[PDB]
């Protein structure tokens, strides 16, 4: 329906127009209510008719009742009209009994009754009847009583609240419904807030422009401001403040004037001195929000000290520069973060399609546009709004427009923050956006050091949240970089008295080189990306004549094409500061290439062979990165390369040898040869070299090595495969060896004794290091050595007695050490956890180091004995012995053993095994000649039998726990034994040799669907399930399988639960013709219809074939 | 809680709840990134899960890798390894990622997966993805020999030379494609047909028979077909 | 319009700059607003908007504030949040006229949903690009057409010969000047005012320079509409105005296809 | 405190005073609070201490304001502080003529006379002098104002304006060397 007014008040003018009605109206104006005011009736109009019209167009009528309400005929007539309107139309009527009682109203007696009698003396009958009926029916309405409230202000507040609520005014904002995922922000920000600490704590919010600081502040204000006596929000303080700021004090005074006028309800204050806020807000709980504070003057004007505000007050200042917060001493800072990819897509979809999910067919293009928008909420909103009502072809053909040009709405907002920078900061920003987007901070400092103060510039930029340094690499947001690239054409760069510009473009910025009409000296940087076509780019022959001073070059020439013109244009530069060329696609660097000035050289993919063919002046060179240049054979003389820092010959498999001129590389710290299948030697380095990271991972032909390294600072040293390496370079100190490994470095003979000097090598491997004869005696020297792997280190017939000095190693894996024969005896390792001696085919003595071992694994050994000292050892969570005959002689060993492993050929069926208490597992490796099995002990969890020729009867009644009975290949099983295997109440798998599901499982089928019925009213049900596998090219020994289970109904769609909703085993054999059984519980009480679905996770490994289950 | 405590709780929750396939396919990546965030976790959490009750392991890395495979499917772990390879090989994160992927490769070898099983696990549905270095190198580690890796990927294409050559040519057009390795695979295919001593036109028709519609990938075009014929022509006459 | 259907139908009005969108809106508001209980007209929203608009929410809030102050005649109060317009106007007949709307932000400011106005109301927004109307999903669009040649002559003689709908005196050069003015009422008015009060020989000296260069009055408005384009759109505009004024779209695409993405440019220019 | 309110509870504590309290609360004004349980026949020392440090007082006058020796003593102390200290006194004549307050007449005068029986001469003299002085000072006549809420809002605005001007330039006295400039400029 339609109403002109929300509330129409009815009252007697002589009584309440002055005193109480005024207050009610004032309260209504303060709650966003527009009541009808009779004083505003237009002049020269009939008051009665206009008032009657205004009555019928009112949603609510409020009737104020006074002792002289009956005195005026206007009051009675408007009341009668009000009541006819309510009973006919349906307008809502509320009553206020101000110093009057409803009882005397309907009697028309005494108070107000005298007035009614006086006013009804001259009238007709129908008027009196209508007035009386209306008076009675309005006295019936339950409203508010004046005498029931102790103070008039509370009653008026309650009346206004009731009217506003029953108006369904919807005071909470619906705007805060289209925003995505601010629960994370609010939860993170509540912890910084802690509004129960009654301090005056100050809180900051900073982040790149457009993440949503303003929206976060608005939402937080809406949620929280109601809990403080005084609240105020100031938006875009940066915008209003004068830019030059010629008179700081006047601006500060005006700013504090605005803050006071909006905090205190004083509509128009004129502040004389900046101390008014301190004077006025000393003892009050105040919530103040300041948005986009640009500099410290605003903060001093608005909130200089916490003493300005009373206890429990909070102020929240949002900015982009952290330095402003730090200078004011905030230390309570919430750094806003980008939303999740899902949330970003939701925001983009809200702005584009109007819902949280895209329309059909838009998914791929929508995600492309999103990825173009980076992650900024501002960018997502802008792009989504730009593409709202379009159609899919329009999306597809406007995406290239979006890529090439940055939208104006993003551009201006970024421009505003870009303008506040210093000149050198602007130049550094342009440099980062154009060339060094993702580069080491050290490399940027080296390259741009002489032009400008790079360190302080980077620090300031990070403070401004224009860049981010993650792990020594600087990162600029995609939109921000895109803005930076555009301004490169429109802005110049001044370093001293000269002037320069940059050239950044995919391929379209090359015709400017063919302009031939402008000075090309002002071009110190090129960023080209040639992943478009193998066609040669077009340059005028005259442009080839001009020589260009190009200092920074970054070419990603990703194609098989060769660019003769580009090479001639660039390598004619006199001084080239840094040169990156990906996919060079040539043979040699041209001879006319001057290299005296060359700090950094990078060729990440190349076809170079014997570059420079001659000695050159590599005076100030600090980085060589030749990577993946697989077609490379030699390398120039590196004499006079004394300043070289790092050399990465990464994965260049054809490099036959390394030059002896590496001796001249005094400052070299990094040598990288991760894959060099064609090396032979590695020449001596020198004396002051001090290599830091020597990485020779798979040098499968490297034979010789240097005799010494002078490795005073050698963080890492890696020789993983290096199959043919005889000796090893000595070491001086290695006081920082954070990593050393020789995994599979066979053909070694010894180890340099100085390996003991590494006092911090916590971890150490020699896994696979065959032919190693003897560990050095200095092994005991290393401290903090925690882990020590050895595996199949055959021909290691010793172990040094100094090991007892190690005092910290937790595990000593020594697997397959098939010639280890002794072991140091008089040793107590105070913190030793495990000891793996498996298949040590000549170990021949018990390992006697009186320790706190918790995991002892002696399988395949030749021990045949157990000492009596073991009872000193308090715990053994595991202890595994390959069974031999004369274990009967060591009863002390029986109560402590945990596993056991019968050998290939054992006739006997060991009964005394029933005596040992803790026997968690029992393994029969092959047992090609066995018949039965005794009563096993009561504590079993595992039992295996891989390929035995007979286990006819399994006479064990065993009921411990989840027990796994695996029987890979044993077909001579009694049907009673077979049934036992199936009909045992476990909580784990059970696998047996069978060719088809046994008939015991009635309910059969062949992701598959099992359908079955039930016979029960209401109970928890228990099921036994049986499964075979799909006949496939499964490996002879697949050793892991996991099964997921889903159960549903066909009358309802309720997904019923299933407590063992998965069965997983990392040791079960996976084979074709076998039966796998397990157990399930269902508890929901759907009655007749259950549908099962067993799936095998890792479908690429194992697929469930036939199946069938059974109740119990 | 500390990072370790939270990460253990999260891994246990994910292994406990048995949630959606794609939900796992997503959460595995977040867990993987949280692993390599700092250098001193893989060892520490491996030590923690090593001492927990369960099957025994030869190393901490094996314990962590086994838990990750139990928590997220072989499909999820392979996808996370492929999608979380850092840039700088010498950084800490690269070392952590190498530890994780080597542990997973050793875990798969210990279970005796075939070459085909590994290929199917890595499989993403886009036949060029197998030739991206971040996947090809992991495959080579899992199978220990490039010849076997090429044979496995060739058989995953149903022994279709046309599909194989289409994939390798599409891999020739990658910004970071290792020319040496892709050329090695191509040369392997050439040598496999040289062992057949197929005549050059017979070789052409052997390739172009699959160019028919016998089998959803992108087929070749006659131009590079003739180019490959010419390439094979004189090298092994 | 169809007011009798008591819906909240929104209606667009679009055409090249200088046809009378503003004047048509004013005439309609003058004729019909009396039938509506509360009504307001907003003029030149595009010009009264912050060009950089660093805080689009503050500008959006103040735009809604201007609308409410003009509409309720409510002594330019300050507004708390952006949903107030719904709270007030969702239960009253409304006639709203929004003139020269440039981008979707203003529409979100002033009229975002038909549920803001209630049982019968009309919102009429005049724009120049169809894309803005289409994004907001209006689909009730009047493409304003050029007046008839006789009406063009009446307008020109109204603005040239001083209220005389026909000519005075000669009636020869008037039609030459008209044919020069095309059909835009803006062009007719500018040319008529330029020659106002002249004599026939003065008219004759003025004719050539008028023919060889257009007045700055028309040029300024056309330039403003031209500057709101992409660079590719500007280039395509120049190409059409210079060479391919009346050619098949297919041939234009075939000849200029290597440069400008002709299909998208033509789509935008037509919009 | 911020403001000291003086009133007669039986007349105005329920109807108008609550509105003024609410307006002051919403304008960030914290008046001194008192309770009917916190009053004796006399005023007490703490009440005078609160009066002296209030630095502004509001005397709301009603018909029966003079009918409480408590209120009369409060008014006398308020005027004493106004004359000696720089206390600022604001008056509200709630439907009572200032002339009636001045000459102690009308119903107000009758109540004052009835209250004055038994007191010593100096009490009556101080009460009369304070009443005359408070009638002289320029305040707010409730009868003149057509709109009570507007009058209360105006009173609150004036209180706020005459409350953020006490401390003259207390801040930014941390500017250095201004005495030299002042002396060198005084000669000019
Ligand atoms: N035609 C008029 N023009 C101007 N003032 C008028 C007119 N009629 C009455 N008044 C004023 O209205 C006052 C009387 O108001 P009254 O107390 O009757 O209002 P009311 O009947 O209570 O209003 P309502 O019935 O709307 O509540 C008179 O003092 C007079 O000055
Ligand atoms: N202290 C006061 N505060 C507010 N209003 C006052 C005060 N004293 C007197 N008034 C108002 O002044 C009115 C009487 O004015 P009066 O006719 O005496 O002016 P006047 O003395 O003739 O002025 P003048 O002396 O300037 O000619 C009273 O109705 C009263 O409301
Ligand atoms: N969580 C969010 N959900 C939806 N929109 C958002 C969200 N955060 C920001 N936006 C949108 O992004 C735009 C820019 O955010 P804004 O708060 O102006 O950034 P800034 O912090 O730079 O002021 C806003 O128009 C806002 O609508
Ligand atoms: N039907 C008409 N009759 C007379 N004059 C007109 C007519 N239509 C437009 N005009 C005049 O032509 C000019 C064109 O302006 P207009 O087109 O209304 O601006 P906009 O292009 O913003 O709509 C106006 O000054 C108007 O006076």
């Amino acid at each position: 329906r339609i109403w002109k007014h929300q509330v129409f008040p009815s009252f007697h003018g002589a009584d309440v127009r002055k005193t109480i009605l005024s207050h009610i109206l004032e309260s209504f104006r303060r709650k966003g209510i527009d009541p009808f005011i009779d004083n505003n009736i237009e002049r020269s109009k009939s008051i009665g008719h206009e008032l009657k019209e205004a009555i019928k167009g009112s949603k609510i009528a409020i009737v104020l009742l006074s002792k002289n309400y009956a005195s005026s005929s206007w009051c009675l007539d408007e009341l009668a009209e009000i009541m006819k309107c309510r009973e006919l139309l349906g307008q809502i009527v509320m009553t206020i009994f101000y110093e009057v009682d409803p009882t005397d109203i309907k009697k028309q007696t005494g108070e107000f009754g005298k007035a009614f009698t006086k006013t009804c003396k001259g009238k007709t009958k129908e008027y009196v009847e209508r007035w009386r009926k209306a008076l009675e029916d309005v006295a019936t309405i339950a409203g508010y009583h004046s005498h029931k409230w102790r103070n008039e202000a509370d009653m008026i507040e309650k009346i206004a609240t009731d009217v506003s609520n029953m108006l369904n005014s919807f005071k909470p904002s619906r705007d805060f419904n289209g925003l995505v995922g601010m629960r994370a922000h609010m939860d993170m920000l509540e912890q910084l807030l802690r509004l129960v600490l009654d301090e005056v704590r100050m809180i900051g919010i900073w982040g790149p422009p457009g993440i949503g600081k303003t929206t976060i502040a608005r939402f937080l204000f809406n949620q929280v401001s109601d809990r403080f006596q005084l609240s105020a929000i100031m938006v875009n303080i940066k915008g209003c403040y004068p830019r030059p700021c010629f008179d700081e004090y006047s601006a500060q005074l005006q700013l504090q004037n605005q803050m006071l006028s909006q905090m205190i309800n004083h509509k128009d204050i004129m502040i004389s001195h900046l101390g008014v806020a301190q004077e006025r807000l000393r003892d009050k709980k105040v919530f103040l929000v300041l948005d986009e504070v640009d500099q410290l003057g605003q903060l001093d004007a608005l909130a200089k000290e916490t003493r300005w505000f009373g206890p429990g007050s909070r102020i929240i200042i949002t900015t982009e520069d952290l330095g402003v917060l730090k200078a004011h001493g905030i230390n309570h800072v919430y750094k806003v973060g980008y939303p999740s990819n899902d949330e970003a897509f939701q925001i983009f979809c809200m702005n584009a399609f109007g819902q949280k999910q895209p329309h059909e067919g838009f998914d791929e293009i929508a995600r492309e546009v999103m990825a173009l928008a980076g992650e900024l909420p501002l960018g997502l909103k802008v792009l989504g709004s730009a593409l709202r009502g379009k159609s899919k072809p329009e999306w597809e053909r406007t995406l290239p427009r979006l890529k090439t040009s940055l939208d104006g709405k993003i551009g201006s907002i970024i421009q505003f923050s870009y303008d506040a920078l210093c000149d050198e900061d602007k130049y550094l920003f342009l440099y980062i956006a154009c060339l060094f987007n993702k580069e080491s901070t050290t490399k940027v400092e080296g390259l741009l050091g002489k032009f400008l103060d790079v360190r302080q510039g980077l620090h300031i930029l990070a403070q401004k949240s224009l860049i981010s340094i993650e792990d020594g690499n600087i990162y600029m947001h995609t939109l921000l970089e895109q803005f930076g690239r555009e301004t490169s054409r429109k802005q110049f760069i001044h370093h001293g008295y000269t002037k320069h510009q940059l050239l950044v473009g995919e391929r379209d910025i090359c015709e400017v080189l063919n302009d031939d009409t402008i000075d090309s000296r002002r071009f110190i940087g090129i960023n080209l990306d040639l992943y478009k076509n193998v066609e040669e780019l077009n340059i005028s022959e005259k442009a080839l004549e001009r020589i260009h001073d190009f200092q920074f070059v970054r070419i990603n020439g990703k194609n098989h094409a060769l660019h003769e013109r580009l090479q001639g244009l660039i390598y004619q530069s006199p001084q080239i500061r840094s040169l990156h060329w990906k996919c060079y696609q040539n043979i040699c660097l041209p001879s006319t290439f001057n290299s005296e000035f060359l700090v950094e050289l990078d060729m990440s993919f190349s076809k170079l062979q014997k570059l420079w063919e001659g000695t050159k002046q590599l005076r100030n060179l600090k980085w060589m990165d030749l990577s993946y240049s697989s077609y490379l054979k030699e390398l120039p003389n590196l004499s006079t390369a004394t300043n070289l820092e790092e050399l990465k010959l990464r994965n260049c498999s054809s490099l036959v040898e390394l030059p002896s001129s590496i001796e001249k590389l005094t400052s070299l710290q990094i040598l990288d040869l991760h894959r060099c299948s064609s090396l032979v030697e590695l020449p001596s380095f020198g004396n002051a070299t001090k290599l830091e990271i020597l990485n020779l991972e798979n040098c499968s032909s490297l034979v010789k090595l240097p005799p010494s390294i002078n490795a005073n600072n050698l963080q890492e040293l890696s020789l993983t495969n290096c199959s043919r390496v005889v000796e090893l370079p000595a070491i001086e100190n290695a006081t920082n060896l954070w990593k050393l490994n020789l995994l599979n470095c066979s053909s070694l003979i010894e180890l340099p004794l100085s390996i003991g000097t590494a006092t911090n090598l916590k971890h150490l491997d020699f896994r696979g290091c065959s032919s190693l004869v003897k560990l050095p005696s200095s092994i005991g020297d290393m401290t903090n050595l925690e882990v020590f792997y050895l595996s199949n280190c055959s021909n290691l017939v010793e172990l040094p007695s100094s090991i007892g000095n190690l005092r910290k190693l937790t595990l000593l894996l020594m697997r397959g050490c098939s010639k280890l024969e002794t072991l140091p005896t008089n040793i107590n390792l105070k913190s030793l956890h495990t000891l793996n001696l498996i298949d040590c085919s000549r170990l021949k003595s018990f390992p006697e180091i009186s320790t706190h071992i918790k995991y002892l694994r002696l399988i395949g050994t030749a021990i045949k004995e157990v000492p009596l000292s073991i009872m000193s050892w308090s715990p053994l969570a595991h202890f595994q012995i390959s069974y031999f005959e004369s274990l009967k002689e060591f009863p002390h060993a029986l109560d402590i053993i945990t596993e056991l492993q019968l050998s290939k050929d054992i006739q006997e069926v060991p009964p005394w095994v029933k005596r040992m208490s803790r026997l968690r597992a029992l393994r029969l490796n092959n047992c090609n000649n066995l018949v039965s099995l005794p009563q096993l002990p009561d504590s079993l969890a595992y039992l295996y039998a891989d390929n035995c020729k007979s286990l006819e009867r399994l006479d064990c009644c065993f009921n411990n726990p989840e027990i796994r009975l695996y029987f890979p290949k044993c077909f001579k099983l009694n049907q009673e034994a077979r049934d036992l295997i199936m009909h045992t109440s476990t909580r784990n798998f059970a696998m047996l040799p069978g060719t088809q599901v046994p008939a015991c499982f009635n309910h059969r089928a062949t992701s598959l669907k099992i359908k079955l019925k039930e016979s029960p009213l209401p109970t928890t049900l228990t099921f036994k399930a049986c499964i075979m596998l799909v006949n496939e090219e499964m490996s002879y020994d697949l050793k892991s399988m996991s099964v997921d289970i889903v159960i549903r109904d066909e009358q309802n769609d309720l997904k019923v639960q299933c407590t063992p909703s998965y069965h997983q085993c990392t040791e079960i054999y996976v084979l074709t013709e076998h039966i796998y059984t397990f157990e399930l519980e269902v508890e929901e009480v759907t009655s007749t219809e259950l549908v099962f679905e067993f799936t095998s996770v890792n479908e690429s490994i194992c697929k469930i074939g036939e199946c069938g289950i059974l109740q119990r | 809680p500390s990072a370790v405590e939270a990460l253990i709780e999260t891994i246990d929750r994910h292994g406990r709840v048995s949630l959606n396939d794609e939900a796992k396919m997503k959460k595995v990546v977040r867990t993987w990134k949280k692993l390599i965030e700092r250098d001193d976790l893989i060892g520490e959490i491996g030590k923690h899960y090593f001492e927990a009750p369960g099957p025994l392991h030869d190393t901490y890395d094996e314990a962590l890798a086994t838990r990750l495979v139990t928590t997220y499917s072989d499909r999820g772990v392979a996808r996370a390894i492929l999608h979380t390879r850092p840039s700088d090989p010498l950084s800490k994160k690269a070392g952590q990622a190498h530890r994780l992927e080597e542990a997973v490769a050793s875990l798969w070898k210990g279970r005796g997966y075939t070459s085909d099983n590994v290929v199917s696990s890595i499989a993403t549905g886009h036949d060029v993805d197998f030739f991206a270095p971040t996947a090809f190198t992991f495959l080579v580690k899992c199978v220990e020999s490039e010849d076997d890796a090429n044979n496995a990927i060739f058989e995953y294409f149903g022994s279709n030379p046309s599909r194989y050559f289409s994939a390798v040519l599409h891999a020739m057009e990658k910004p970071d494609a290792d020319s040496r390795v892709l050329e090695s695979s191509k040369k392997w295919m050439f040598q496999c047909y040289a062992q057949k001593q197929f005549p050059t036109p017979v070789f052409e028709r052997t390739l172009a028979a699959y160019q028919s519609e016998d089998y959803h990938y992108e087929k070749l075009s006659l131009s590079q077909i003739e180019e490959l014929v010419e390439e094979y022509s004189r090298i092994y006459s």
